[PDB]
């Protein structure tokens, strides 16, 4: 059911991530401490003991002093804490006053989905909106290579059938992407693609 | 992409 740590850490080195890659960790993610330099990491929702449940990724670009939050379904910090008990205000915290001086951040996160709400594919479109970060830190969310291939549609609608076709090409694009620049991917592919599938909830 | 919205956050 979805995708697993070693799966992920696989494909965000295919990608170019490596060297600004800071692993992947449960709700319990530190968050950017080391330096001033420009860092990621995959977030899980859940405590490692629970097994983990939904998949984040985090940034932070040292030229603008923020750190971008992304969710695929682009839920609010206030809907991210009602479903999945998630909140990251200690991580924002321990950030700010370990790498601003004036103790201040910028937090930029999407108001939109691009995943489907039966979707197994969180810990992958993470994946993507990493490349987009590492190669186009100043504006990764939309108007970049990587990021332009996607449609996000507001989070509101994500219940709703007239998006379901947007959001199901947005899965067929993920997976064209992914099997153009990571050879993990390739090699293991049907398993990844079963396991991430669009209508996967709904399979159980 | 995706639309977004950006906050600042001071500790
Ligand atoms: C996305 N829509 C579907 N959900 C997932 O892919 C969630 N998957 C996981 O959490 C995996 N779990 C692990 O890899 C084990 C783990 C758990 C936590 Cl909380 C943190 C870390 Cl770093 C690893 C999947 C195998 O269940």
């Amino acid at each position: 059911s979805g995708s697993s740590e070693q799966e992920l850490a696989a494909i965000v080195r295919d990608l170019g991530c490596g060297p600004y890659f800071l692993g992947t960790h449960d709700k319990r993610f530190p968050g950017f401490l080391a330096g001033n330099k420009l860092a990621c990491a995959i977030v899980n929702t859940a405590g490692r003991e629970t097994g983990g449940v939904h998949w984040l990724a985090f940034g932070w670009n040292p030229r603008s002093r923020t750190c971008y939050m992304f969710d695929p379904f682009g839920f609010s910090d206030r809907r991210l804490k009602q479903i999945y008990s998630f909140e990251y205000e200690a991580m924002l915290r321990r950030s700010a006053l370990a790498l601003s001086p004036d103790r201040c951040l910028s937090l930029e996160q999407s108001t939109q989905t691009v995943q489907g709400p039966d979707s197994a594919a969180c810990g992958l479109f993470c994946c993507m909106f990493l490349h987009a970060f590492v190669h186009w830190p100043d504006r990764p969310m939309d108007g970049n290579p990587t990021m332009n291939l996607l449609t996000g549609v507001p989070n509101g609608m994500l219940q709703s059938p007239q998006v379901l076709p947007t959001l199901r090409r947005n899965q067929e694009k993920l997976y064209r992407f992914l099997a153009h620049h990571s050879p993990y991917f390739r090699s293991h592919r049907a398993a990844i693609e079963h396991a991430t599938a669009f209508d996967k909830m709904k399979q159980l | 992409g995706v639309k977004s919205l950006k906050r600042r956050r001071c500790y």
